[PDB]
This record gives C-alpha cells, sequence and structure tokens, in this order.
C-alpha cells in the first residue's frame, strides 16, 4: 500500500573549532538512498542505494548545490537561536529538520510534513493543512511570523504535493526490485529457564522488510502484555530488520502461550508455540 | 529529491 | 535542552554458527545529543575496522546508529560493545549473547 520519502538533517555547533557538523540523509520507506556529511572529503551528495546510481551528473550536481544551501541555513539558524534563547557561545547545540511526503497504494498524495527541533525539542512544525504553523514558544513564534511574510508555507506545499510525490514514484519504479519487495519474517521460538518456578519464551522475527511489524503474546487465546518484553526493531546490516518478544511464564505451562506475528508479507498472520 | 529551500529560523 | 541515554543492542546479522563468517552489530538508539563513542571489543580489546551507518533520527528526534564489522563466532571468543555518551558517567559495556 503506502510509501514515504523522508529527508533528515542534523547540524551541531562546535564552540571550539570552526563550522558545525552537518549530516543529511534521505530515505524512501525504510531504505536510505542518499547522504551528505560536511566532514567528508568528497563535499558531495553521495549514493547509498544501488538504484540511485543511475541518475545523471546534473542530478548529483543539483542535489549537492541544495544540501550545501540547507547546511548554510542551519549554520545561521544556530546563531539565530542562541540569540532568541539568549545562550552563550559556550556549549554545543543541535538543530534538526525533517520533511517528506506519503502516498497511498494508488500512489496519490496522502500527507506532508516539515518540522524543526532545537536541542531535541519540537521547535516549529507545518500543520497537516500545509497552510499554517505550530509554534512552541516566543522564539518559534518569531520564526513563524518571518515565514508567514516570506511565503514559506506556499514554497513547501508546492514541493510536498508535487515534486516530492513525482520523485517518490520515479524512485519506486527504478529499483522496483528492492523497494516494492516484501520479505516476510523468518520466525522461531526459544526457551530459557529463568528460575525453578518460571521460564522465558522468546519469539523471533528475522530478515524482514519493511520494518513495520507486530509481535503479540497470548495466554489461552487472550491478549497479554503483563510480564512481556519487546525490543526496539533493529537493522540487520543488509537491508532487513529483526525483532523479538519475550514473556515469562510459570514452568510447565508453556503450551498455553502463543506468539502472533503480523507483517505486510504475511497477509494471514503466523502463530507460534513452544514445541517440546 | 530535495526541496529548493532557502529558509531561515 | 534534553538528554536521552542510548539504548544498546548487540547481535549478529545472521544466526550464529561457530566457524561461519557473519557480522557483529551494535545498534545504539533513542539518544540525544548526537555525539557518541562506540567500540566493538573482542576479548576486551578494541577492534580497529568497524563501519557505521550515517546519523539519522526517529519521530521523537532521538538518534540511532549502527556500528558493525565482519566476524566469525567461536566456542570461547567473547565479543562486546562499549559505549560512551554525556548521559553516562562511565562507558557501558554490553556483552554479546547468541540469543539476546
Amino acid at each position: 500500500g503506502s510509501h514515504s520519502m523522508r529527508y533528515f538533517f542534523t547540524s551541531v555547533s562546535r564552540p571550539g573549532r570552526g563550522e558545525p557538523r552537518f549530516i543529511a540523509v534521505g530515505y524512501v520507506d525504510d531504505t536510505q538512498f542518499v547522504r551528505f556529511d560536511s566532514d567528508a572529503a568528497s563535499q558531495r551528495m553521495e549514493p547509498r542505494a544501488p538504484w540511485i546510481e543511475q541518475e545523471g551528473p546534473e542530478y548529483w550536481d543539483g542535489e549537492t548545490r541544495k544540501v550545501k544551501a540547507h547546511s548554510q541555513t542551519h549554520r545561521v539558524d544556530l546563531g539565530t537561536l542562541r540569540g532568541y534563547y539568549n545562550q552563550s557561545e559556550a556549549g554545543s547545540h543541535t538543530v534538526q529538520r525533517m520533511y517528506g511526503c506519503d502516498v497511498g497504494s494508488d500512489w496519490r498524495f496522502l500527507r506532508g510534513y516539515h518540522q524543526y527541533a532545537y536541542d531535541g525539542k519540537d521547535y516549529i512544525a507545518l500543520k497537516e493543512d500545509l497552510r499554517s504553523w505550530t509554534a512552541a514558544d516566543m522564539a518559534a513564534q518569531t520564526t513563524k511570523h518571518k515565514w508567514e511574510a516570506a511565503h514559506v508555507a506556499e514554497q513547501l506545499r508546492a514541493y510536498l504535493e508535487g515534486t516530492c510525490v513525482e520523485w517518490l514514484r520515479r524512485y519506486l519504479e527504478n529499483g522496483k526490485e528492492t523497494l516494492q519487495r516484501t520479505d516476510a519474517p523468518k520466525t522461531h521460538m526459544t526457551h530459557h529457564a529463568v528460575s525453578d518456578h518460571e521460564a522465558t519464551l522468546r519469539c523471533w522475527a528475522l530478515s524482514f522488510y519493511p520494518a513495520e511489524i507486530t509481535l503479540t503474546w497470548q495466554r489461552d487465546g487472550e491478549d497479554q502484555t503483563q510480564d512481556t518484553e519487546l525490543v526496539e526493531t533493529r537493522p540487520a546490516g543488509d537491508g532487513t530488520f529483526q525483532k523479538w518478544a519475550a514473556v515469562v511464564v510459570p514452568s510447565g505451562q508453556e503450551q498455553r502461550y502463543t506468539c502472533h506475528v503480523q507483517h505486510e508479507g504475511l497477509p494471514k498472520p503466523l502463530t507460534l508455540r513452544w514445541e517440546p | 529529491i530535495l526541496g529548493k529551500f532557502l529558509h531561515w529560523l | 535542552m534534553i538528554q536521552r541515554t542510548p539504548k544498546i543492542q548487540v547481535y549478529s546479522r545472521h544466526p550464529a554458527e561457530n566457524g561461519k563468517s557473519n557480522f557483529l552489530n551494535c545498534y545504539v538508539s533513542g539518544f540525544h545529543p548526537s555525539d557518541i563513542e562506540v567500540d566493538l571489543l573482542k576479548n576486551g580489546e578494541r577492534i580497529e575496522k568497524v563501519e557505521h551507518s550515517d546519523l539519522s533520527f526517529s519521530k521523537d528526534w532521538s538518534f540511532y546508529l549502527l556500528y558493525y564489522t565482519e566476524f566469525t563466532p567461536t566456542e570461547k571468543d567473547e565479543y562486546a560493545c562499549r559505549v560512551n555518551h554525556v548521559t553516562l558517567s562511565q562507558p557501558k559495556i554490553v556483552k554479546w549473547d547468541r540469543d539476546m
């Protein structure tokens, strides 16, 4: 069904020694396809997925011009925010930006986003209407007023509804074979005796894509979240993902518990049991 | 593709 | 300004079998700010050739990074991940468990 394209940007000041670290990264769905790092020798936007290598020199030149511009605005934003919040030059701060669009299974525009954060706290965000801004505090309200007069929302709407989508489609058609694949998780269960009176059952999902997944445990067919543990979905280093879910149970009662796994590649979900 | 964005906070 | 201490996972890319080449991974996530030191260890010693994903972040603005390196698990060799961050008053070492 749905797909997304997402660009993320991070600048970090370095009070001591020169200009800020700038790192930018682009994704479609859960696949990184592009990157820039102000500290790398190349000083160029670099490919990070095979299917983007096809694109021609004009493309990489254009993208490079623009990431550099983005980093410049961040460079000045750091100074601007030190002013707004009245902070010293001592101490390192962080500006972050993300933007992108979503499309549905029909590949029509579904939703757009554009947000900033200062030191890990929401600063300003475009609202779902793409006309209006959410501004955290006096500082962010200053920015909001600046942007209202400079017609930034219009600039963003035009990108998010048009360009963002047209290029998302283009990407999904080149390297169709990586981005429109679904790899159903390979699954299995393990058992470990915790103590004399109990045991943990751990339910595994491996080698799957995309990352969205749901692992659920039941007892006698009733949803259980008491005495369960989930781990954050994590990358195997090869384009796929991993997750496990564990529950601790009285020993001798393993048969009463089942693990249910839901994923795009499993239209009918799996259930697993401890085979003694 | 990146937005053609010259925006300052 | 807020600070979130990293979560850490240590694991292999494929299920481990002694004597089969694999990849050892250290995923650090949910942390802020971005500066972080991560080493992979073998028997307590730092492994010099380790690669890492490019810095990215989640919906809550917290960062994540993947560090990795080729390896071959064995009966007795011990691999771990050591991490430092402003949030930690001393490096945190997480040993690799074949089954987490």
